[PDB]
């Protein structure tokens, strides 16, 4: 009834669309720890016993999955872990030498993808130099009959450690305390713009870091309908992402079996190559169910008519570019496949199909990751036949007729993380209160309801990779003590509802009690009061020291 | 040459065994131990390569651990294929001696 | 890679011994090539080990002045022993020490052959 | 009877030894971007004794700059293979032959290791040390490293930001000894942007005592040390790379490139760095008058360069991506004597290879820029030494000191004991400072330098909270205590202790008793807590 | 009423725990255990506890493992900036060494060719090596170039020990034990909390501990296992014996350049006539000490005739006495000392010949090694023999295990993690054995200690301590007892947890005894207190607005 007097609130659901550091949470079980992985450390903390999710009500937030923070953070972290895993492994320094190559002639027949190359190379004994003969792919070998390695222009080659594996391990990207990841329950949401009901998670489902071009593999499945994601309908340069309604089983193989030959370069260092191939040479086939593929592609066509109307649409093979862009490039079973995806999107097919669509593929030892210069890996030849069954669960297209597009490893991380957003809980709020001195459950709910449910938010707020985890920890400590000592300078440290001895001001706002505590939300409230937070803080701590010194003087007789 | 010993010399149980080993000579060889499993009337194959962690192919049931003279190998949740011999091995000098052969049965 | 032994089923005492091990899966690598004899119910024992194809060889003074390792063809590597004795009767095997750090299995007899029994 | 009270958030400060986190080649992006506007408050009745020649910040800045230099040079190309025998002959441009550089043919590996080919490069004769066979100077002791092109040699303003619980005090006063008490001192959380510039004998872009020439003296009894002269007014020094070079890129090895200096274009002269003659005349009159006043009945006269190693005898500086060394003898020569009407120039020479911080081997190979570059700057200082005054330089610590003398660190012990009869603002009084405690306390509240600052402030805050809760005062700014005050510690008056006494001297008086009173406070609340339990 | 729940923050309680540990070198800059280690505090504080008994296992100590890892870290950080002599691996023609004054059996000059700092031509380099390091192929090669590579020591840095004072991070304490007669294993009768251990020299020795700690009263022997021959036996001698070692000749030093910026140090020709390198001990002192040792072995290990025999055999680092004299490693054959019945005249010193080795492959690791630089001129050393290492077989000397070297000095200390959170019923570490009613006086003193790449390691330990303090504060806030030692009333104590009577709890037992009595159930009461604070908080919320 009297004049409005201030009250501070610790733990009200509030956020700002912010940026922060996120720390990995690798899968808990031990066999994957044994199966050493480039993508996932063992130092990465185990996943939670219960991956937890809670759903909000009456809240709508804007998501921009094109400009979201998971994508940058995952790209940087995955490059860092790549470099870390490659660092101990040998640098194949004496590889970049002239080579005498001729096409490989197996005892059965000739191979199109291979040439036997003899060259001279200096070993751990510098005096000894002798001829060394090893196989090499045609794609990786650049001509000058004398060939050299393609990436001798870019960098000295680094061998992948056969100990470590390229297999995608689910990474639970998890945020420090004081930050909460916001998911969108709307299955049909295009990923851009508002989402009508959202969910708060302490951390995300396990995301597989999977390199793929022109298609998405082992990705998430749209539960209701096939979905299109578009940065800009008008602009052609932007990228179109198809999230597929249902999986399209892709079966890939290298039919032959490969023999690993080791050559010593250093003490405890060798270069691994493929020897002679056993068995009759046969091409690498990545075949897909044809009726399924046709029905799906046509469902893409039907769904896509709405977002670009009254125009004939034809999927066309990509015109040209580097092999990572034009051809579907991905790794399964520890080897790199590059598959001509022309036949899948070829307009030659007139809708008639009865048996598996076949795609020839080629395999490359030397790969430049993330399109960077300065780095180049040597894939050791996996021994035996590999046969990997994967799910086609998404496509990458671009308008000039829509063609497949590839090479943007950032977009693979975009396609999985379309729904998650970092938000920084700024737990401090200011408002008048009835009782006047002399996780995120109640976001959209009424203000008094949040005043009751403040305890849950407080409880959750209470509680370079090693350096990254340490950074997350100390950020939690610094934020916690920042808030606690600000409360101490406000007079109610350890109390969530800090009734204050300070009057409110008409200048800050003239809103009535019913308006703020019935209709306005904490985000709307922060919008109203966000311009005057500093001044209220300073004059509140002034009021505290004034009151305390007055009480000390009155205490003194 | 190094002398080698194992204990128990021949165990007999199904699940949960533990092959401790004392390899004497110069103790604390490091992490330079290698376990093996030899099926009856068959070639032996690797289990643990540094008393550290499992080899490729051998499951997580088989593990090796310990620094110093008290190297050890633990097998958990044994299946019928698990029952066979296991021996100590060094890595420092050219003659790498073996343990007498710890046997597990039943 | 698959490894297999080859030798005589029976030897007589005071007669020369020879054995030959075959790496079927691929050519003879640069890894350490080893013979690991298993005596009857006694610890296994090294004989002569060679670092690849025509590399240096380390033999055992425990079996002094009898051992020799030599290679003939890229898929065969052989052991030769002179002045055998009755105590030498055992099951021989061939195996491979992984000299290099990053390969799965390091300084370890990774792949062994099945082995051959010699009576002497 | 007087009883014990503790006030929290009091201003007190010993000459602390902390670490200050960097802020943003010299401004790495890993170093935190500086807040654009440092703030500044003012104090009353404060004087602080600053020893300019033992301050920790000179060594901290030196360490920071060397670390940043090595950080910048490490990812860039290591010029290990460059140290080879080079056959050489003089360089004959279409214009004239130049003594500064010469052509050198040498074999070098192609990016493929099998084959090598001949390559011709122009090297400065100063950097080319004889063995027609010669070699590189700094290939002798260790490996040289080439700087990157994208990184900028320009001095980006570095602001020294202090950690929480620590504040920087700047002696704003115009005139000063360079040492000792200062009249009125500003308080900054972060300093003004100190451009890190390689300086010898003179300064570029330095701070200016606009009101009067000033003298700083390491020793006023010993000659061997160095004397700084802070100049008055800005003396414009203007320089141009005389001619136009060409950049020849040679691929030394796989994935590594080598930017070399090709041929020269344009009029071949020496770099001519001259100034306003009238400014030099007036400034020299003023410094001679000032150093005559400082040295009564002793005459002052300057001398040309003494001679020695090329780093110390000459003015040295980076500008336009090139490092210059200029013989300052003629400028300080008394024999010239001729005229002061037009701008007179001292010639400068460029070295591609730099053994910086006077470390043997750890050296940088200059990116040879192709084309002339102008560089204009102000001079506001001078380096001399007492001994016919021969200038001296090479002490980069002293170059840091010249800009870094103004500032000092101070910590805050927030808790402070002062007895008080009642039972259970630096110039102002203790009773007056009770209101100003909160603003103190809130301020109490390379990447690993930020981590160190964060954790040290965190530890200090939790020690304050700890000891307060061991005295029954956790989270409270003013605390009365039931324990009485042992009168043997101090003998101050009741009215003087919250009205008269300056806080610094009071801390000095009670420092010997602080530990004992703290240890006797903790048992006081311990006994009181067990008493309450029963 | 009956005794009901009460928290006690900072009371003396320890569990036998493992935590991280950091070095602290000496404060003086004369030695300026590299320099990055923090300087030690002026006063290593030690406080003896009354009525407290702790079971020290000398062989299951965590700090020996942490010491091994940390000193490996020191050594690898030292070696990493230094040069790697990979190009040294060449075929090496060799020939015996004939000085102008006499001939040497121990030596050989070898001639070999490399590349200059100029990348095309070099010249013949004739440098001198021992017979122990080089291996024939009459062409020779270094000992371990195929399996491993050799990392030259930095010529500036020396390998002599500096005393390291390991200190417990905040919230953790080191517990020395002050019983003088003690065998390492089992209980020790009275103990002392120490902020940091005594400065341990990282000394490398085999069969004869050097520059170590002395037995204060009598020669004391420790056992890892009486009944088994594998486990090692420690001897820690009272008084001492001078071991006096020399390098008789003068070896030149020749710096040969490998490439631009890399140089390694060989010897070149010797000056003076070659004399066998050797080390001697006083005969009478050795005989007295060894007779005492045999008598002690008879005393503890009963009824058996005990004899000392030389080491059986192996590589020269195994059978002999390795040690770093004057920055150079030698290996002294101990056939003189431990062999009985030589019938020494006892007037002359007992003399042991020694072989100096260039390439040191220590730390029980393959793949990494050092080429120790040849120090110029003579070297003299005069050190103690403060302990011996033997095994049951007869009793024979052994060596090669540096973990045992680190075991010997740290036999006194054990780490303990102070958990301030003491939960009891209710109506620095000196008071641990005292009563709880008395020990609650001094809980503040233990509370004080909770606050007070190696930079990153000690930062991680400090952050561990910080989040430990904040875990305590977090738990007390979840219980509502935060910021205070003793709380209010009305939370009952379930009888099933413990059965002692009201009066005898305080006086009879120690805090550790109560911890053992109450150890299992702690989680249950942490839940019941948690939910109690929640429901009381709900009631207090009903009180907050009236
Ligand atoms: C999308 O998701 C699919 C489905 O997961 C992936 O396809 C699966 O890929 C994984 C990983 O390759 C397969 O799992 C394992 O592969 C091992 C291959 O053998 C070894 O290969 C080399 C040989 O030297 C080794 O270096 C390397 O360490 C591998 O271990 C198998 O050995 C595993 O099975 C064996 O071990 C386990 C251990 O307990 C036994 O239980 C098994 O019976 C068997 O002995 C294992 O199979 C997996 O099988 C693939 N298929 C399926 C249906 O799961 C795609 O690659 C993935 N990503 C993409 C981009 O498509
Ligand atoms: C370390 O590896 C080197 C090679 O990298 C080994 O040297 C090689 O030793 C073998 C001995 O089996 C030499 O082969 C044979 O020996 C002689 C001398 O050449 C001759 O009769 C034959 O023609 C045949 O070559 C081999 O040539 C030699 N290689 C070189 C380059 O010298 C060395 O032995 C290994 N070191 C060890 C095991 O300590
Ligand atoms: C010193 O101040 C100058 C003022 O111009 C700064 O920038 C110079 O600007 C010119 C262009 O006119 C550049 O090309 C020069 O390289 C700059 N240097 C100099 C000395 O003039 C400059 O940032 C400051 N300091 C230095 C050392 O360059
Ligand atoms: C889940 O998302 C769907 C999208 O259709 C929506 O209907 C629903 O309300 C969301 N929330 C819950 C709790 O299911
Ligand atoms: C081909 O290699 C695979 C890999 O295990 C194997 O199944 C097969 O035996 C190999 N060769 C032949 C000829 O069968
Ligand atoms: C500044 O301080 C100096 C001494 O540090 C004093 O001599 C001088 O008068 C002061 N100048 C001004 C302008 O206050
Ligand atoms: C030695 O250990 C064995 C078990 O390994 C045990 O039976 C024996 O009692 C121990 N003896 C000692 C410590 O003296």
């Amino acid at each position: 009834m009297g004049s409005l007097w201030v009250t501070v609130y610790y733990g009200v659901p509030v956020w700002r669309d912010a940026e922060t550091t996120l720390f990995c949470a690798s899968d808990a079980k031990a066999y994957e720890t044994e199966k050493h992985s480039v993508w996932a450390t063992h130092a990465c903390v185990p996943t939670d016993p219960n991956p937890q999710e809670m759903v909000l009500e009456n809240v709508t937030e804007n998501f921009n999955m094109w400009k979201n923070d998971m994508v940058d953070q995952m790209h940087t972290d995955v490059i860092s872990i790549w470099d870390q895993s490659l660092k101990p492994c040998v640098k194949l320094t004496p590889l970049c030498v002239t080579l005498d190559c001729s096409t490989y002639n197996n005892t059965h027949n000739i191979s199109k993808e291979m040439k036997i190359c003899s060259f001279n190379m200096t070993t751990e004994l510098r005096d000894k130099k002798r001829k060394v003969n090893v196989l090499f792919y045609k794609l990786d070998l650049v001509p000058l009959t004398n060939y050299r390695l393609i990436s001798c222009n870019t960098s000295t080659i680094t061998q992948a450690c056969p100990k470590v594996s390229f297999d995608p391990i689910p990474i639970h990207y998890c945020a420090p305390a004081g930050y909460a990841i916001l998911k969108c329950n709307n299955k049909t949401f295009n990923g851009t713009g508002p989402c009508n009901n959202v969910s708060t998670v302490q951390c995300t489902h396990g995301i597989k870091p999977v390199v793929s071009t022109q298609l998405l593999l082992n990705g998430s499945l749209a539960e209701e309908e096939i979905i299109i994601r578009f940065e800009n309908l008008t602009d052609n340069v932007k990228i179109i992402i198809v999230q597929l309604n249902e999986t399209i089983n892709i079966t890939c193989t290298r039919p032959n079996n490969y023999t690993r030959k080791s050559i010593r370069i250093g003490p405890g260092q060798s270069f691994y190559a493929m020897g002679e191939i056993v068995g009759n040479i046969r091409e690498a086939h990545c075949n897909i169910s044809a009726s399924k593929w046709n029905k799906t592609l046509e469902r893409v066509r039907t769904k896509l008519k709405e977002h670009f109307p009254n125009k004939t649409i034809e999927f066309e093979p990509s015109s040209g570019g580097d092999l990572e862009i034009t051809t579907h490039s991905f790794n399964c079973g520890g080897e790199f496949f590059y598959c001509n995806t022309s036949g899948l999107f070829n307009s030659a097919i007139n809708g008639t199909l009865t048996s598996n669509v076949t795609l020839p593929c080629r395999i490359k030892q030397i790969i430049n990751m993330w399109q960077r210069v300065g780095q180049a890996m040597y894939a050791p030849p996996i021994a035996g036949n590999i046969t990997c069954k994967s799910n086609i669960t998404g496509l990458l297209l671009t308008r000039d007729t829509f063609r497949p597009t590839g090479g943007d490893m950032k977009n693979n991380w975009r396609s999985e993380l379309y729904k998650y957003k970092v938000v920084e809980i700024k737990p401090l709020g200011i408002a008048p209160t009835r009782c006047k001195r002399r996780f995120l459950g109640a976001a959209g709910s009424t203000m008094g309801a949040a005043s009751m449910t403040l305890t849950v938010q407080a409880r959750q707020l209470l509680s370079v990779w090693g350096i990254k985890q340490l950074q997350a920890r100390v950020l939690a400590i610094e934020r916690y003590l920042k808030d606690q000592q600000l409360l101490g300078l406000w007079g109610c440290s350890g109390k969530l509802i800090c009734t204050t001895n300070v009057p409110w001001n008409a200048s800050w706002s003239n809103k009535s009690k019913n308006d703020i505590w019935d209709n306005m939300t904490w985000m709307q409230w922060d919008r109203e009061i966000g311009n005057h937070t500093d001044t209220i803080y300073r004059l509140l701590e002034d009021s505290q020291n004034q009151q305390e010194k007055n009480e000390k003087d009155l205490l003194c007789l | 040459d190094i002398q080698m010993t194992q204990s128990p010399s021949s165990l007999s149980a199904s699940v949960g065994d533990t092959v401790t080993i004392t390899c004497q000579a110069r103790h604390a060889v490091g992490k330079n131990l290698n376990w093996y499993q030899q099926k009856p009337g068959r070639g032996p194959q690797l289990l643990i390569y540094m008393a550290s962690s499992r080899h490729s192919g051998v499951p997580s049931r088989f593990r090796g651990s310990g620094s110093g003279r008290e190297f050890t190998l633990t097998i958990n949740n044994l299946q019928p294929e698990d029952f066979a011999t296991y021996s100590c091995q060094q890595g420092y000098t050219y003659p790498w001696t073996f343990g007498q052969g710890t046997k597990v049965e039943m | 890679v698959q490894l297999q032994e080859s030798g005589p089923g029976l030897v007589k005492p005071s007669e020369t011994l020879s054995l030959t091990c075959t790496v079927s899966g691929g050519s003879i690598d640069d890894y350490f090539w080893n013979w690991v004899r298993q005596p009857p119910g006694k610890p296994l024992e090294c004989i002569g080990y060679i670092f690849g194809r025509g590399g240096g060889t380390k033999y055992n003074p425990s079996l002094d002045n009898r051992v020799t390792i030599s290679t003939d063809t890229p898929n065969q590597f052989s052991l030769k022993l002179r002045s055998v004795t009755v105590a030498d009767t055992a099951i021989y095997y061939c195996a491979r020490w992984n000299l290099y750090d990053d390969d799965f299995g390091y300084n370890s007899f990774a792949v062994w052959g099945r082995g051959v029994l010699v009576t002497v």
